[PDB]
């Protein structure tokens, strides 16, 4: 019966919560109470990349750590050289409503997606000296929220219908489908090992997925609102989530429980982007109050403030070698900080 | 992709003629264009350059004010005013494309060329050996030397190693050192050590056999024509 | 019928609850060890001298 | 001896000018702050004209007060060079103000002639180059006697201490052209607004009233202040002025300053976002 | 200039790209965008029929002006997470069927939708063009059935001219922004042809008022 099944589900949830409480002994703040703080950190704007004429919704650093890609609502996808602010490529999209972008690890391909429920893949290094639409992938029934390359022939895509997918670029087919979320999925993060990946949705719950077997491993429920961003700790044994209730949360998949909460009494707006740095000592968070913040990964105390944007900060990224931080905002300016 | 040459032939000194380079199979409006000359008794020699959008035009210091070059993007063609010709202009003419951005590989594609029979502070490079035996299938290391150091302040070793096959048009072997792009086989590797240059091909092939031409692009003079026999 | 959805939820819960978890005191010191092991290669944390910074404006 | 303005009333005007002068100055400065420290309000190209008008008005007030008080209250030596310099400066700034008024009139005409494409016709660069060329032209026209003249063979005016008589006529024609342009532009603006309201009324009148209640006030405050001085100067051009009304001329000059105190109220304070920025600034400055 | 041979060519290419981007944006910023947000299937598919994947897009021209209409009714997802992408749209077109009064009730749900979309924080200064369609059915339905089924507190008569006005004023007072935004209402049906003229006049009024506010006159 439905009543018996919901009763036993509640009993299982109670047992899981009791085991979670039992397997917790000491807060990480207790261990790291007496650790030398990082001190105040001052970062300055080295470059400013003009050229967009609308809001900026995504950006991704290349593996060479010199080239980057940005996507705007003016139907434009632009590739920049960060050392000297020259425009390498400018690609016009079929639909303006784009809210995600990715840059291939090899460097030959780019991907984009948005409110058209289609993921478009463009080939960069081709003859004829232009860019062409390599492949269009369709099959989702909701707007596409994130995409992340696995290799030259596999990508992972999360949609607004509550389902993620692993594709095959050579022939467009849903190789694997991941289901289990109640609300629409907002973001996904891909592990460096490329064996597992994490997903965050609007049901205030995050999940871990195995790419090969296609079955969910764990589930984390700590927030009480929508989750807007997620990323992996460089080690691969932790991750961080940002939500609309103006708090960040650092979790782990070994102990399967909460580790840290980052909040303040003077912050009310939500978080739109989260990223780590090399060695995992700094959290970078973009907020809706025109401002960006830097947090210590072991202390909840703030360390630095990045101001200079005249609107909400939407996208934030850190290079592969950890030498610069790029931010975008709803005013058409990308800023590089060092 | 193909470039077809039209014009040329028998010309009296100081004549006037049209030279045309027709392109088909690629985006012509995004490529800069070069004209290259090869004398029957000599090697290659640069003539003229224009950029995309007719921005800048460059001529050789020995032909400055003698020729001129134009580009017609809507008609998709390249034109040269063959005028004020001396007695030493009889040669073979080649049309070359080149695109410049970060990570690009210019000088990749060459045309067939046209024959011309006429009636009757620069950097100079050198080649240590003017004739070397070659066995394809092994690893070959190639290097050229010049009158100046080719390294710029940006820190890249910067020199082009190029090949001419006997009987047909030349083709590109490697662009500036330490960088390998698409369009060429993966066997190539480049390296530089200030004034030491190195091109390494692990699997030498009859494709990489012929006459080369170490070339500079800093400030475009070709190296001495050295045919490495088999 | 909602019996299928409830059964699926029960199955997911029961295969999620079967995994064992380790103590936090040892699962948290790994993060500190990783942070202190790679603290010397953080251009954003330590102030790198301007001689070798590719961004100079 | 050219000045025959005497009496006990002089001390009165001796303060009246300053009792007004810096006042206008300071409020003009206020505008020059609000339009600039906002760092997002000046992004609109239409505020550059108002800022130039405010700056020109501030310069006019500051330069005119001292120049007109030293001559009549302190009786300075007033050598030829310094006198010509101050006369050129006051004429330049008073012409730049009218140029700014005409330019903002043209802007408001473009706001209605091409509604959809207005965001593409007038940008930062065009506004800045137009402001620069207007300032250069005004400076060139104003500093004409600095090039050289004597009015020895041709008898020059008596109201001004050795200013050529032809320059008065030329300056009057210049301002007549400027005023005619302003009147034509604010006539066409109202005509277009009325036509649009009438055309929309066919399917099923507040816009016309809202526009008129401001434009008529602007025209009146400009005309009732600038007409008497030009009229009296034109009368003196033809007539030797056998009456004493020349002594009243300086008093009519006070009218030229009366405009300066109302320009920020009529023009700058009318904009709502200016008031919002003022409220934010006063809230911030409580510390 | 201390630039190599390739660096100048790269700079020239970047300049050409900048020129092309500016030229494209200048043309893009001269067109009119309308967000079509008709509730349900209340004649939304008809107005596009005589005025001529997740998001459907329609282009048309009238009096040398380009209109782009976005229909987003096929999303069926969380409306509060992709609605901020439509800031800066010129106008919101809303559609309501007058014959659904007796059919909870459809009209009450339409009222909830209108209230939710009119008072959103992203649409505090965006004009709404409201269409009341299926009038030809509505007049005969009124002369056959009373309006008191949907409206309990209605003391008026049972004629068309009064019921239509009562419904219009019942819809038009749901806005809390009586000064920043305005609501335009029209009565149309299948046989009508002059809808495009009404849209053009309304959008020209909106554009003129926005321009007047921008230049500081208001
Ligand atoms: O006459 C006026 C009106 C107005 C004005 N100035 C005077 C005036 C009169 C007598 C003086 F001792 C003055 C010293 N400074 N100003 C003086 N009366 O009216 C200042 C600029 C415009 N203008 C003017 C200035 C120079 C010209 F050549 C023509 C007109």
């Amino acid at each position: 019966e439905l009543d018996q099944l919901r009763q036993e589900a509640e009993q299982l949830k109670n047992q899981i919560r009791d085991a979670r409480k039992a397997c917790a002994d000491a807060t990480l703040s207790q261990i790291t109470n007496n650790i030398d703080p990082v001190g105040r950190i001052q970062m300055r704007t080295r470059r400013t990349l003009r050229g967009h004429l609308a809001k900026i919704y995504a950006m991704h650093w290349g593996t060479d750590s010199r080239l980057l890609v940005s996507a705007s609502q003016d139907g434009k996808l632009i590739i920049w050289d960060s050392y000297t602010t020259n425009k390498v490529h400018a690609i016009p999209l079929r639909s303006s409503w784009v809210m995600t972008c990715a840059y291939a690890p090899s460097g030959n391909y780019v991907a984009c997606g948005g409110l058209d429920n289609i993921c478009s893949i463009y080939n960069l290094k081709t003859r004829e000296g232009n860019v062409r639409v390599s492949r269009e992938l369709a099959g989702h029934t909701g707007y596409l929220s994130c995409c992340r390359f696995l290799d030259d022939n596999q990508i992972v895509t999360s949609s607004g219908d509550t389902t993620c997918a692993l594709w095959d670029i050579e022939t467009g087919q849903q190789t694997t489908t991941f289901t289990g979320h109640t609300g629409d999925v907002m973001s996904l993060s891909l592990a460096p090992d490329t064996r597992l990946f994490v997903s965050g949705a609007c049901d205030a719950s995050a999940k871990l997925w195995d790419v090969r077997e296609g079955m969910c491993r764990q589930t984390f429920t700590g927030h009480e609102s929508d989750i807007n961003a997620i990323c992996f700790f460089p080690n691969g044994n932790a991750f961080a989530t940002g939500s609309d209730d103006a708090t960040c949360r650092l979790f782990d998949l070994r102990a399967d429980q909460e580790l840290m909460t980052y909040s303040h009494d003077n912050i009310i707006c939500g978080i739109t982007s989260v990223s780590f740095s090399k060695s995992g000592r700094l959290l970078l968070a973009g907020y809706d109050d025109f401002n960006c913040n830097v947090w210590d990964a072991l202390k909840a105390d703030r360390a630095g403030v990045l101001a200079g944007h005249d609107n909400r900060v939407s996208c934030l990224g850190v290079t592969d070698d950890g030498m610069a931080v790029a931010t975008g905002s709803w005013d058409s300016f990308l800023k590089i900080w060092n | 992709v193909q470039l077809v040459e039209s014009g040329g032939g028998l010309v009296q000194p100081g004549g006037s003629r049209k030279l045309s380079c027709s392109a088909s199979g690629f985006a012509f409006s995004s490529f800069g264009m070069h004209w290259v000359r090869q004398a029957p008794e000599k090697g290659l020699e640069w003539v003229a350059y224009i950029s995309s959008g007719s921005g800048t035009i460059y001529y050789a210091d020995t032909v400055k004010g003698r020729f001129t070059i134009s580009r017609d993007d809507p008609k998709n063609t390249l034109f040269l005013q063959m005028t004020s010709l001396r007695s030493e202009d009889t040669a073979m003419y080649y049309c070359v494309r080149s695109i410049y951005y970060y990570g690009s590989s210019p000088f990749d594609f060459w045309g067939q060329g046209t024959t011309l029979t006429v009636s009757s502070s620069d950097i100079v490079m050198t080649q240590a050996t003017s004739s070397v035996p070659v066995t394809p299938g092994e690893s070959v290391s190639i290097s050229c030397r010049s009158s100046k150091s080719l390294l710029h302040s940006n820190g890249n070793t910067y020199l082009y190693w190029f090949l001419q096959r006997p009987g047909q048009s030349p083709q590109l072997l490697i662009y500036r050192m330490s960088n390998l792009a698409s369009g060429v086989p993966d066997r190539f590797s480049g390296s530089g050590s200030g004034t030491a240059f190195t091109l390494t091909i692990s699997r030498l092939e009859a494709e990489d056999v012929g006459v080369y031409y170490c070339m500079q692009h800093l400030e475009l003079t070709f190296g001495a024509g050295t045919k490495l026999e088999l | 019928a909602s019996i299928a959805q409830a059964r699926k939820l029960v199955e997911q819960l029961k295969m999620e609850a079967n995994i064992d978890r380790i103590k936090v005191s040892k699962a948290a010191a790994d993060l500190m060890a990783y942070c202190e092991a790679h603290a010397k290669e953080d251009p954003l944390l330590t102030p790198v001298p301007a001689s070798e910074n590719p961004f100079r404006e | 001896d050219y000045m025959i303005l005497s009496g006990p009333q002089k001390t009165a005007v001796a303060v009246l000018c300053t009792l007004l002068g810096l006042l206008s100055a300071l409020e003009n400065v206020a505008v020059l702050y609000l339009i600039l420290s906002s760092h997002q309000l000046r992004r609109k190209p239409s505020y550059l004209f108002i800022g130039s008008l405010a700056g020109a008005d501030f310069l006019a007030s500051v330069v005119f007060a001292c120049s007109f008080v030293n001559f009549h209250v302190f009786h300075g030596v007033d050598s030829k060079a310094v006198f010509l310099l101050k006369i050129g400066s006051v004429t330049m700034t008073f012409t730049a103000s009218v140029g700014s008024l005409l330019l903002t009139a043209i802007d408001r005409y473009l706001c209605l002639r091409y509604p959809p494409s207005y965001k593409a016709l007038l940008t930062r660069g065009r506004a800045l180059v137009t402001l620069g060329i207007m300032w250069v032209l005004s400076a060139l026209v104003s500093y004409l006697p600095l090039m050289g003249w004597t009015c020895c063979p041709r008898p020059c005016s008596e109201l001004f201490p050795l200013i050529p008589n032809d320059y008065l006529l030329s300056w009057l024609l210049f301002i007549a052209f400027l005023f005619s342009g302003i009147i034509y532009t604010y006539g066409h603006v109202l005509w277009k607004a009325h036509q649009h309201v009438a055309s929309l009324s066919g399917h099923q009148m507040r816009l016309d009233v809202r526009l008129a209640k401001t434009l008529g006030l602007v025209l009146a405050v400009l005309l009732i202040c600038w007409f008497p001085v030009l009229a009296l100067m034109a009368h003196s051009l033809a007539t030797t002025l056998s009456d004493q009304v020349k002594k009243a001329f300086a008093f009519c000059s006070m009218l030229c300053l009366i405009n300066s105190m109302v320009n920020p109220v009529i023009y700058a304070l009318r904009s709502g976002e200016i008031r919002s920025s003022a409220h934010h600034c006063l809230a911030h400055w409580k510390k | 200039c201390t630039l190599s041979a390739e660096d100048k060519a790269a700079v020239e290419r970047s300049k050409m790209i900048d020129r092309n981007l500016r030229e494209d944006g200048e043309k893009a910023a001269r067109e009119v965008k309308l967000l079509l947000l008709g509730a349900g299937e209340s004649g939304k598919s008809t107005i596009v029929k005589q005025m001529k994947t997740g998001i459907v897009e329609t282009h048309f021209t009238f009096k040398d002006l380009h209109f782009k209409m976005f229909d987003v009714g096929g999303q069926r997802s969380e409306r509060k997470k992709w609605i901020h992408c439509f800031e800066g749209v010129t106008a919101i077109i809303f559609c309501v069927a007058l014959s659904d009064y007796d059919l909870m009730n459809r009209m009450h749900e339409s009222m909830k939708l209108f209230d939710s979309i009119c008072n959103n924080k992203w649409f505090t200064d965006t004009s709404i063009i409201l269409f009341l369609n299926k009038k030809d059915l509505f007049e005969e339905k009124i002369k056959k059935s009373p309006l008191t089924i949907c409206y309990p507190e209605y003391a008026g008569s049972n004629t068309y001219e009064e019921a239509a006005a009562y419904i219009q004023c019942q819809f038009e007072d749901l806005n809390k922004r009586k000064d920043t935004k305005e609501i335009y209402t029209h009565f149309t049906c299948a046989t009508d042809t002059k809808n495009v003229q009404f849209v053009f006049d309304a959008v020209t009024d909106v554009i003129i008022k926005n321009n007047l506010k921008d230049c500081g006159l208001f």
